[PDB]
């Protein structure tokens, strides 16, 4: 520990698929 | 009731342990030590080659050598005593009663793969056997299934971007440079001073010099003029024998190598923008999810300032509307070894095997077929 | 290995 | 109780609802999406085929196909997934339960509704169905009973003229220029520019640029010059890498490809042309009340600046005497289902659908007969 | 006296020389090499730069860029230069008294050919000037103008058809699978059998050894086949350092890429099918005479038993009654220039030179009211 | 190229 | 289509 940095996100974080404009109708 | 064993063997540090496990059961770093010297006092526990941790205690009177360098298996005799160390000293359980789950790096010749199962299959006689892809596992530890993974082991550092699953491996990126090569150009940066490393028993101090005082810098061309300015940039380290060094600017130059190549006389590019061309490779609809999922792995990337340069390089590498977000935990130095515990647990992964019947049928040349 | 680069 | 299933089943977009409604329930692209990768994280979702809206977002991955190809069915085992996705996943009614109403072009081969007939019973075991011409649906939508009809979608471009609610099929006029030629024309002239996009995953945001940023100009030398003299035209927009793309005189020369075939390497005429001919194909009484209900439709119509271009032209083509009256709804995306629900709504229609039983007595070439 | 010079200026390999010649004067590898290391004595050659030959000797401590890519000028800060050397250092000509022809692949950005243009003309004060596509020259090479050039240089692939010297616009094919792709390939697949090559300088290593040693295979699965079963189809080629090394079923792997390019992940259609696809998009009434004179040409056409695996797979996808041949000239390798220096020695062609008067008059854009 | 490839 | 244009 403590090698964790201010911009760092942990692994237990998770985003969501992408989605464009083109994606959608 | 038999659990499979997942064995990492990657080139610096071997992690083994039971498949199904938060946490390796055993890790050693991967060296084979022969004695130099010729002693006389028989039957203290004399022998003729030490492996592992026995290795580092003795390291004063041996020479360590690796039997893997950049991925590659240099030594298979020594590859087959470390396995064996691993399975009846370090584990201390016969390995034909369950199935060995081991790790490799993207874009190695096939004849690594080929002697891994042949040695597997006629050795120490596993009942199944696989060989899976580090970056792949690093992301099954992470929980995921969309990202861009940048393993850095110690001798060796690729980047494999995945989404929903299925790889794109036409954007597979590896570059030979890693932890072996910071270790080596730490060695020559630290003769500015006047510190003299040359022995294989010396690169350890060395590299535990580098694991223990260097960081990266977020701004190379600033802090060194601050570490120029001012003497409040220095530390000292203690070597094992009494003598006191003193390390003030080499401390971010070391793994500035990562990101500049050149100071090592290498073309090749960073590993941001070996990161940013991997992920420029990949599909225009598919580029915005890695942007934001790029993980980290492996020992290399366990740098105080790694992921604050990683997001300065690639947020002014990238287009101006993508957010970048560097998914660095603090458990990455083990991420493959917590993908392969993962992977070699679930159900739908006991139809994937490599059956001994089926190495039987087909020899070694199975392993291409099987293993992605 | 065997061409290129040492290993 | 029971509601006919009213599905538009147009080439590029899929549209479906129930009968007696005023909105289609659902709107989906018609695109069959298939890996083209293997995936290396199995059980996470492996599904050999994509339909639909999961076929969009994921088009990263995919190599996607669209079964309607200028108006005809290409592959049926393709458009038996797409009517099983439109049943089961969309609107989630069971097709043996409703009539259903599928929707042709004019002038379409032989085989085409015969094979629709035959897969709508043989398949999914319907009670009762129909196959209505894809333009007349327009004007009983566009609350009129005399006029012509320009129904230009994604795969077939078709003028046909009615009269008191009875079709002239001797002068009903199809042109294979559609709004897929005008994607494939901008995939093109979006070169000179420095833009480059020829995978199927890109031709879809090739299709979204098209119709969010072009639009059809009334006097096509003058906006040329336009363009030539001053840059005021050019819009910028974000691919999903976040790239900005700037396309100026580029807005006006996709559309303007409707009325100069040329562009596209065909010998045939505009639409403008088109409809003028199909018009005086019909017979020189009712012509006096075509020229009045002039009706747009379909998506590739809802350019802006469209209907003062037809206008225009078709009032410089036909006589000064005559009345011109380009009557372009504001909904015109859907008019067709709109059409097509409003008819099978009607009591008098409830004796039109081919049923079962008589589908026994003579085949499938049954549709032939009942169908106009 | 005063003649019209001729500059291909492809990419991968610049080519000049004079009208009338039937071989290219000077012929370079067009890169520009840069020192990546810091002299430290005097004596010493040239700096920063290093052009055709000169670079290629001593690529040993160079890093190598290619101004041109995929055939489009990335650089012009190189490009200059490389004009600079083929006027000055290898023609030997002052470019103040010849026209010059230059030539660009079909569907490329137009402010590509107008910097091309601005050049010649305020930079080495040509008195008039010219481009060409590639493709008119190399069908005015073969002294045909019936028929469908299939040229194929090291970034762009193109299929232009061309019937009674009129051009069709509408039907010009360019895939961007070319040669470098292919060395790109070469280099990613010779690691299966451990030789790695990652240097810009070891990049003209592989690039020889594919043009050495590389043929594309008639059947590829009846090759496969016999390459894993016996061992008498590996050749060996020597480095220059002087080791040897074998390359078996990496032969015919690196080009048959051409007709699948799903090996590189570029999900899109092969040379063949490009082919095809180029004539069937021709009127109905010319396709027959197309299919019978299909001339290839470029330094990536030049594989061994190439025509051959053309026309077998253009007869399996062309009618039976049409007859498939596939012209291929043995020096199809220069074919283009030849047709460059052709079209210089016309009466017809000395009215067509955009002059320098007319280019003060109007600017660079006259390139595109002239130049077609 | 600007847009789609490097080049 | 079968003959003329591809569909
Ligand atoms: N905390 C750290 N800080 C800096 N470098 C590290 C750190 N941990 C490991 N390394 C470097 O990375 C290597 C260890 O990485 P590791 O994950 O053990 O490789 P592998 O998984 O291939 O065995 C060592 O060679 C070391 O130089
Ligand atoms: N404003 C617009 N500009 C250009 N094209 C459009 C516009 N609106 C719709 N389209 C195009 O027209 C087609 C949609 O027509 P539609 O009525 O759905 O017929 P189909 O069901 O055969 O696609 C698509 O190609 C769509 O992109
Ligand atoms: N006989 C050959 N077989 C295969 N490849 C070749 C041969 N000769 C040249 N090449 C390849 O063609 C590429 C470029 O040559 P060329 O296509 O003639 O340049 P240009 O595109 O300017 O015509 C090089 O990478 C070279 O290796
Ligand atoms: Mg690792
Ligand atoms: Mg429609
Ligand atoms: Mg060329």
């Amino acid at each position: 520990q403590d090698r964790m940095d201010r911009s760092a996100v942990g692994h237990e974080y998770q985003s969501k698929l992408s989605k464009h404009c083109s994606q959608v109708d | 009731d038999i659990a499979a064993l997942v064995v990492d063997n990657g080139s610096g540090m071997c992690k083994a342990g039971f498949a199904g496990d938060d946490a390796p059961r055993a890790v050693f770093p991967s060296i084979v030590g022969r004695p130099r010297h010729q002693g006389v006092m028989v039957g203290m526990g004399q022998k003729d080659s030490y492996v592992g941790d026995e290795a580092q205690s003795k390291r004063g009177i041996l020479t360590l050598k690796y039997p893997i360098e950049h991925g590659i298996v240099t030594n298979w005799d020594d590859m087959e005593k470390i396995w064996h160390h691993t399975f009846y000293n370090e584990l201390r359980v016969a390995p034909e009663e369950h199935p060995v789950l081991l790790t490799e790096a993207p874009l190695n010749p096939k004849a690594n793969r080929e002697k891994m199962t042949q040695i597997m299959f006629e050795t120490f006689n596993t009942p199944a056997m696989y060989v899976a892809i580090q970056a792949v596992l690093s992301l099954y530890a992470s929980g995921r299934t969309t990202g861009i993974v940048m393993d850095s082991g110690d001798g060796v550092t690729h980047t494999v971007p995945i989404y929903e699953g299925y790889a794109l491996p036409h954007a597979i990126l590896r570059l030979d440079l890693a932890g072996r090569d910071l270790t080596d150009y730490l060695m020559k940066i630290l003769t500015e001073r006047g510190y003299s490393f040359t022995t294989t028993a010396e690169r350890e101090i060395v590299r535990d010099i580098k694991e223990k005082l260097c960081y990266v810098a977020l701004d190379f061309e600033q802090e060194m003029a601050t570490a120029a300015s001012s003497s409040s940039l220095e530390k000292s380290y203690e070597l094992p024998d009494g003598q006191v060094i003193t390390i003030g600017n080499e401390r971010f130059r070391c793994p500035e190598a990562l990101f500049q190549p050149s100071f090592l006389g290498m073309e090749s590019c960073g590993i941001h923008e070996t990161t940013f061309n991997s992920i420029m490779k990949c599909d225009v609809d598919i580029r915005k999810d890695l942007y934001a999922n790029t993980v980290l792995s492996g020992g290399t990337t366990m740098y105080p300032g790694i992921a604050d340069r990683m997001q300065k390089e690639i947020t002014a590498l990238a287009p101006s509307t993508m957010k970048i977000k560097i998914i660095a935990p603090p458990e990455r130095k083990y991420s493959v070894w917590i993908g392969g515990s993962i992977l070699a647990s679930l159900s739908t992964f006991q139809q994937m095997w490599i059956s001994k019947q089926e190495y039987d049928e087909s020899g070694p040349s199975i392993v291409h077929r099987k293993c992605f | 290995w065997x061409a290129x680069c040492p290993a």
